């Protein structure tokens, strides 16, 4: 194939995305959930890991590592410690709200995903870490989990397959950094959500110091359908090495902001127009797009004309797919202010553990505040660029990179606006 | 500078020089003892970027 998009309803995975069908077990089963789960479990961990590998699935939490290889780090003999699956439902990236829909409208897909993914890893239980603000969603998930326990689908002799598997829901207490996989683990252990250095890796020393895999809600919830319909069915969608379907959040200056499921590698322009109703005020009113959550650099309208929505295409555009949260800014936007607010966000979310982000992001925030008003000199633009490069790659976790990239995107594509703002300020004062 | 014309002629003739053009004593030609404040320039390391110490 060379064109991707126009995914048909029969090929969509999250068929209750909009919550217009019963989200409880009866509704879930009528839609295909929990079907031949026992046969999947008995096929074995090696078979399950092969199916996820052939599917070409990559992490949906923002980083996009190959899921099959990542989950294979667990496929190792016991050494006395329990093994755990940790499901990342922190869902904290600004612009991103996809995992919210899965948890509250398709909870049984997530619950089955834990069991199947748990089996492939040899894990005895799954801890689903969900952000504290999602109280109603977590309560929905607990109800679905109880239905699974009562029906014998999870717990002792899960699905009548002889495999014991528990599913626990743990709520966060308000911290974006707890979406980071090691910070998430530290939070479950009752500590401050501060990421660990690696090594060790979670597959060796994880939650409670035991082998762990942290997987995104969307990554886990699509696994049972991949095993049922085959890896090759999943790989038939999207470009090579960009396989599958994807949940997209289109927000910002669009006519109909929404969440939708679409094929990977769909053109960005097609995604905004077909599903979101187009850019507010017409396509030509577009200014810039943040293609995959606040941590990915913005791209200008010129780049947005032809760019595809997948990992490799967006990396080539000097950005990233991230969480596939598309934030649209039209030409009425104060682009400098919009980015400055994201830096203010990262400043509020930095855990403060390590020097370059604890001090650097706050420093970038102060400089961006002045850049919004023009209260700076042009020579400070290159200084701000250099500061961002001293944070990126020098911190414990990727939040430091996530704060540096938005600044770099602004300077790369909108330097004249920054300089014009400074000229206006100097003339006035 | 206060020497009379005759004394100027006398000491000029005795020395063989025009002494009055190059007097040893200083008068009003010297710089004022109060000057406007300076504003000194800064060196080439006074930059906000492209200035890592390991390169200089
Ligand atoms: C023999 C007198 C010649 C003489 O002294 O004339 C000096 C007179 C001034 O010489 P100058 O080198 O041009 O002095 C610089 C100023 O013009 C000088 O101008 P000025 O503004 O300084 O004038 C004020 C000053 C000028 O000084 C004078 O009034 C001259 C008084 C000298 C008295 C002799 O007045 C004084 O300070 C008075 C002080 C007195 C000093 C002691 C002199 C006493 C000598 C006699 C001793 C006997 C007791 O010289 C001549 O005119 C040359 C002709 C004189 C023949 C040699
Ligand atoms: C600051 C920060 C916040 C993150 N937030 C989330 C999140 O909310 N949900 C998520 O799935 N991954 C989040 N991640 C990525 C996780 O650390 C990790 O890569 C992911 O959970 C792995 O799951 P996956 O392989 O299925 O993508 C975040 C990373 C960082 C650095
Ligand atoms: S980069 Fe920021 S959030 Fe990550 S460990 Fe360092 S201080 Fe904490």
């Amino acid at each position: 194939k060379t064109s991707f998009g126009s995914l048909k309803d029969e090929d969509r995975i999250f068929t209750n995305l909009y919550g217009r069908h019963d989200w409880r077990l009866k509704g879930a089963q009528s839609r295909g959930d929990w079907y031949k789960t026992k046969e999947i479990l008995l096929k074995g961990p090696d078979w399950i890991l092969g199916e996820v590998k052939t599917s070409g699935l990559r992490g949906r939490g923002g980083a996009g590592f190959p899921t099959g290889l990542k989950w294979s780090f667990m496929n190792k003999p016991s050494d006395g410690r329990p093994k755990y699956l940790v499901v990342n439902a922190d869902e904290g990236e600004p612009g991103t709200c996809k995992d919210r829909e899965i948890i509250r409208h398709d909870p049984h897909k997530l619950v089955e995903g834990c069991l199947v993914g748990g089996r492939a890893m040899g894990a005895r239980a799954a801890y689903i870490y969900i952000r504290g603000e999602f109280y109603n969603e977590a309560s929905n998930l607990q109800v679905a989990i109880r239905e699974a326990y009562e029906a014998g689908l999870i717990g002792k002799n899960a699905c009548g397959s002889g495999y014991d598997f528990d599913v626990f829901v743990v709520r966060g207490a308000g911290a974006y950094i707890c979406g980071e996989e090691t910070a998430l683990i530290e939070s479950i252990e009752g500590k401050q959500g501060k990421p660990r250095l690696k090594p060790p890796f979670p597959a060796d020393v994880g939650v409670f110091g035991c082998p762990t895999t942290v997987a995104n809600v969307e990554t886990v919830a699509v696994s049972p359908t991949i095993c049922r319909r085959g890896g090759a069915w999943f790989a038939s969608f999207g470009r090579e090495r960009n396989s599958g379907t994807k949940l997209f959040n289109i927000s910002g200056h669009v006519n109909n902001p929404c969440t939708v499921e679409e094929e990977m590698s769909v053109p960005l322009k097609e995604l905004i127009e077909k599903h979101a109703g187009g850019v507010t005020g017409g396509w030509d009113n577009l200014l810039a797009v943040i293609p995959g959550g606040s941590s990915t650099p913005l791209i200008p309208k010129s780049v947005c004309e032809t760019v595809l929505m997948d990992f490799d295409a967006l990396i080539q555009a000097q950005t990233g797919l991230g969480t596939a949260a598309v934030i649209v800014m039209d030409r009425s936007t104060d682009i400098v202010k919009a980015i400055a607010r994201l830096i203010e966000f990262y400043k509020h979310e930095s855990c403060g553990q390590c020097t370059p982000c604890r001090e650097g992001v706050d420093w970038m925030n102060k400089v961006m505040a002045r850049f919004v008003r023009g209260d700076a000199r042009p020579a400070e633009i290159d200084s701000l660029w250099e500061i961002s490069k001293q944070i990126e790659g020098h911190t414990i976790c990727a939040l430091g990179d996530g704060a540096a990239w938005p600044v770099q995107g602004l300077i790369r594509h909108f330097r004249p606006e920054l300089e014009e703002r400074m000229q206006q300020f100097a003339q006035q004062h | 500078a206060s020497a009379t014309r005759f004394i100027q002629w006398l000491r000029n003739w005795a020395s063989g020089r025009d002494l009055q053009a190059k007097l040893q004593l200083r008068y009003q030609e010297i710089s004022k003892r109060t000057q406007p404040p300076p504003k000194l320039p800064v060196g080439p390391s006074h930059k906000l970027s492209n200035n890592y110490y390991c390169t200089r």
